[PDB]
């Protein structure tokens, strides 16, 4: 298990502007031969990968001039001279050198824009849901720059763990930014039994929460 | 140009089995090795296995967390790849590509085969609307769709929309949607979600109210 | 191609 290392997992760019990737290997990958069998792959949503730059620096037929590759032994770089909207993807370092063959985690290139923070709002459970015995609460948090963000939930001023789903969009295509779903799910018995429930949502725009929250007993 | 084309994926149980194939069309010989590489849903690309040609006396090689589960092999009379799954777990959902590595390295992919290994049958949504009130300039409604399966649903409103990825929850998904409407506008005009489970041949058309 | 695999023996 040769660990491939990507730094930074997210790298937010400026169209235009130049981007450096880095990739550790965990040993070596020079081979006996002399050889380096180092690799570069960008990977756009719903695509299978495309191969970039193979043994270090070395550009595949069809890929621009943009592009290069370099490093030696551990440490290596992809670079990007001047970033177009056609780059923006996962950018994966591939080690061939070593069975088995090993990926890195994947870095993303994404746009960089000004810090916003989400715009929030909580939901109660629905009659319909609780006609059925459950009780989910939702949190929308939406439009916030960067994608980063802590979500807790609580009830009664007790944070809660279980019951909790979160899930993000990608990035917007016109205004840059991320959005998130928040939802915890507890039985119709548990929602029942407590009043006050509360979503929390802490973003680097802020030092202070942005605090949501209902009570049961009123709506 | 090579083309690189998977295919035999679909559901299967946890436990079962399942026989990817290949095929490598517009390629000289078969003197390269094949590869398929994986993807699990929002996750990176996992190696799989590897098979070399010929000249390389068919070697095969294959990752820890396959390793004798899966097995790899070829018919060069056919130019085809084979990739069988046994005792498929969960985890083994994922795209399966299956990839080229002849003068460059995974140069050629195909399309993938997506292999979902689950215990779950076609299942209708439950549609909640979620509504404020227990206001502001602008107000967000939104949909919550759980508990369906097979994936994907299609939420539409009658753009300020948010389409959230489903995820899995007790082995069936749920997601959400939101729309962000001016507050002179709703409760004034209807807003509906209308959801579509196409495998369970359902629309729920739901009015949010307040 | 693909040609022959960029590996070694």
């Amino acid at each position: 298990d040769v660990v491939m290392t990507q730094t930074p997992l997210s790298l937010p760019v400026s169209l235009g502007d130049q981007a450096s990737i880095s990739c550790r290997s965990s040993q070596s990958l020079v081979h006996s031969n002399g050889n380096t069998y180092l690799h570069w792959y960008l990977q756009k949503p719903g695509q299978s990968p495309n191969l970039l730059i193979y043994k270090v620096s070395n550009r595949f037929s069809g890929v621009p001039d943009r592009f290069s590759g370099s490093g030696s032994g551990t440490d290596f770089t992809l670079k990007i001279s001047r970033v177009e909207a056609e780059d923006l993807g996962v950018y994966f370092c591939s080690q061939s050198t070593h069975v088995p063959f090993t990926f890195g985690s994947g870095t993303k290139l994404e746009i960089k824009r000004a810090d916003a923070a989400p715009t929030v709002s909580i939901f109660p459970p629905s009659s319909e849901q609780l006609t059925s015995g459950g009780a989910s609460v939702v949190c929308f948090l939406n439009n916030f720059y960067p994608k980063d963000i802590n979500v807790k939930w609580k009830i009664d001023g007790s944070e809660r763990q279980n019951g909790v789903l979160n899930s993000w969009t990608d990035q917007d295509s016109k205004d840059s930014t991320y959005s998130m779903s928040s939802t915890l799910t507890l039985t119709k018995d548990e929602y029942e039994r407590h009043n006050s429930y509360t979503c929390e949502a802490t973003h680097k725009t802020s030092t202070s929460p942005i605090v949501k929250s209902f009570n049961r007993n009123e709506c | 140009e090579v083309q690189v084309v998977e295919s035999g994926g679909g559901l299967v149980q946890p436990k079962g089995s399942l026989k990817l194939s290949c095929v490598v069309s517009g390629s000289t010989l078969n003197n390269y090795a094949m590869n398929w590489v994986r993807q699990a849903p929002g996750k990176g690309l996992e190696w799989v296995a590897r098979i070399r040609s010929k000249s390389n006396n068919y070697a095969t090689y294959y990752a820890d967390s396959v390793k004798d589960r899966f097995t790899i092999s070829r018919d060069d009379s056919q130019s085809m790849i084979y990739l069988q799954m046994n005792n498929l777990k969960t985890e083994d959902t994922a795209m399966y590509y299956c990839v080229t590595y002849g003068n460059h390295p995974f140069a050629y992919w195909g399309q993938g085969t997506l292999v979902t290994v689950s215990a779950a049958k076609t299942t209708p949504p439950s549609v909640y609307p979620l509504a404020p009130g227990c206001t502001g300039s602008s107000v967000t409604l939104g949909c919550l769709v759980k508990g369906y399966f097979p994936e994907s649903v299609t939420v539409t409103w009658n753009s300020s929309v948010h389409t959230f990825p489903a995820l899995l929850q007790s082995g069936l998904y749920t997601m959400s949607s939101s729309v962000t409407v001016p507050s002179s506008t709703w409760p004034s005009q209807t807003v509906t979600c209308s959801v579509a489970h196409p495998a369970s041949s359902t629309t729920v058309d739901k009015k949010l109210e307040p | 191609l693909p040609g022959e695999e960029d590996l070694p023996g």
